[PDB]
């Protein structure tokens, strides 16, 4: 799921070639503003995270008893900074980042038991009071029988660290993307580049057009289904019953 | 007593330099740079004056 940097810049000087990002007036090549070409690309690839699943997570906390909130951050994962005032009971996973948690979605005990989420008044409801923190009321200590949980949530990918010295290479630099929303997140930047510029009757229309592109692009991708996106069938037969 | 007026006396090309015409644009420049500075003119305002006049 990953793509040159390299190439990346090279597509989108065919679309930024009427702007300074890009272009000396003479023998159009590209200039150093690269940082700020990077820190606008790492946004477009958070806003299709943010649009289609593309990925998904999963942890597994060790419980304790007595507790009342589990935060998921990355202080209290293991193999990160042990920060001594935080006990790191989250043992096992995807490496975890400032931007890694769009939402919970699944919660599943040791037993494969499947608990609720948000779902007031059921029987072992799991409460979310700052969306990235689990509350678990005494009830579920009461009757757990469980001595882990393991969470599964959509991810978006954390960006690589640019460095004043990678600016000799900055081709090594991999965004984390399949190429069909790279077609999309070409005119995602172009559009937010090209806004603030211009003052002609044709030219002050760019942003406009390409921000219309880009939601065409968005719809067209969701009819052809080119993401993740299960679909249940229950057994329903087996509660005993039903047959 | 004949210092014959050249181009160079009009205008030399530096965008810098002493021709009428560069310090004319230059004034033009500071006048509109101080208008953007408080806010009153947007980037594109700046343009368009300048490539008129």
């Amino acid at each position: 799921t990953i793509q040159l940097k390299q190439v990346i810049d090279l597509l989108a000087e065919g679309e930024l070639s009427n702007i300074k990002y890009v272009n000396i007036d003479t023998g159009a090549l590209v200039l150093e503003r690269v940082p700020s070409l990077i820190r606008a690309i790492n946004l477009g690839v958070l806003d299709l995270h943010k649009r289609f699943l593309l990925k998904e997570g999963m942890l597994k906390i060790q419980l304790e008893e007595g507790r009342r909130l589990y935060p998921l951050r990355p202080a209290y994962q293991v193999g990160q900074k042990p920060k001594p005032g935080v006990p790191q009971f989250i043992t096992e996973g995807n490496k975890l980042g400032r931007q890694s948690i769009l939402k919970i979605e699944k919660i599943i005990g040791d037993n494969g038991v499947e608990y609720y989420l948000n779902d007031t008044w059921q029987p072992l409801n799991i409460t979310t009071p700052e969306f990235d923190v689990l509350e678990i009321s005494d009830e579920f200590y009461c009757h757990s029988s469980s001595k882990t949980l393991e969470v599964r949530y959509r991810r978006a990918p954390t960006p690589m660290k640019i460095c004043v010295d990678n600016l000799d290479s900055w081709g090594c630099i991999d965004i984390d993307l399949p190429y069909t929303h790279l077609q999309a997140l070409l005119y995602f930047v172009a559009s937010r580049c090209q806004t603030p510029i211009g003052f002609m009757e044709n030219t002050a229309q760019e942003g406009f057009n390409f921000s219309q592109k880009y939601e065409a692009e968005c719809a067209n991708l969701d009819a052809q289904n080119l993401r993740i996106d299960p679909v249940g069938n229950q057994d329903r037969f087996t509660r005993g019953g039903w047959v | 007593a004949v210092e014959p007026i050249t181009i160079a006396d009009l205008t030399e090309v530096k965008l810098d330099g002493k021709g009428a015409l560069d310090q004319l644009l230059q004034v033009t420049r500071l006048h509109l740079a101080k208008e953007h500075d408080a806010g009153r003119l947007k980037g594109q305002e700046y343009a368009a004056v300048l490539t008129g006049g």
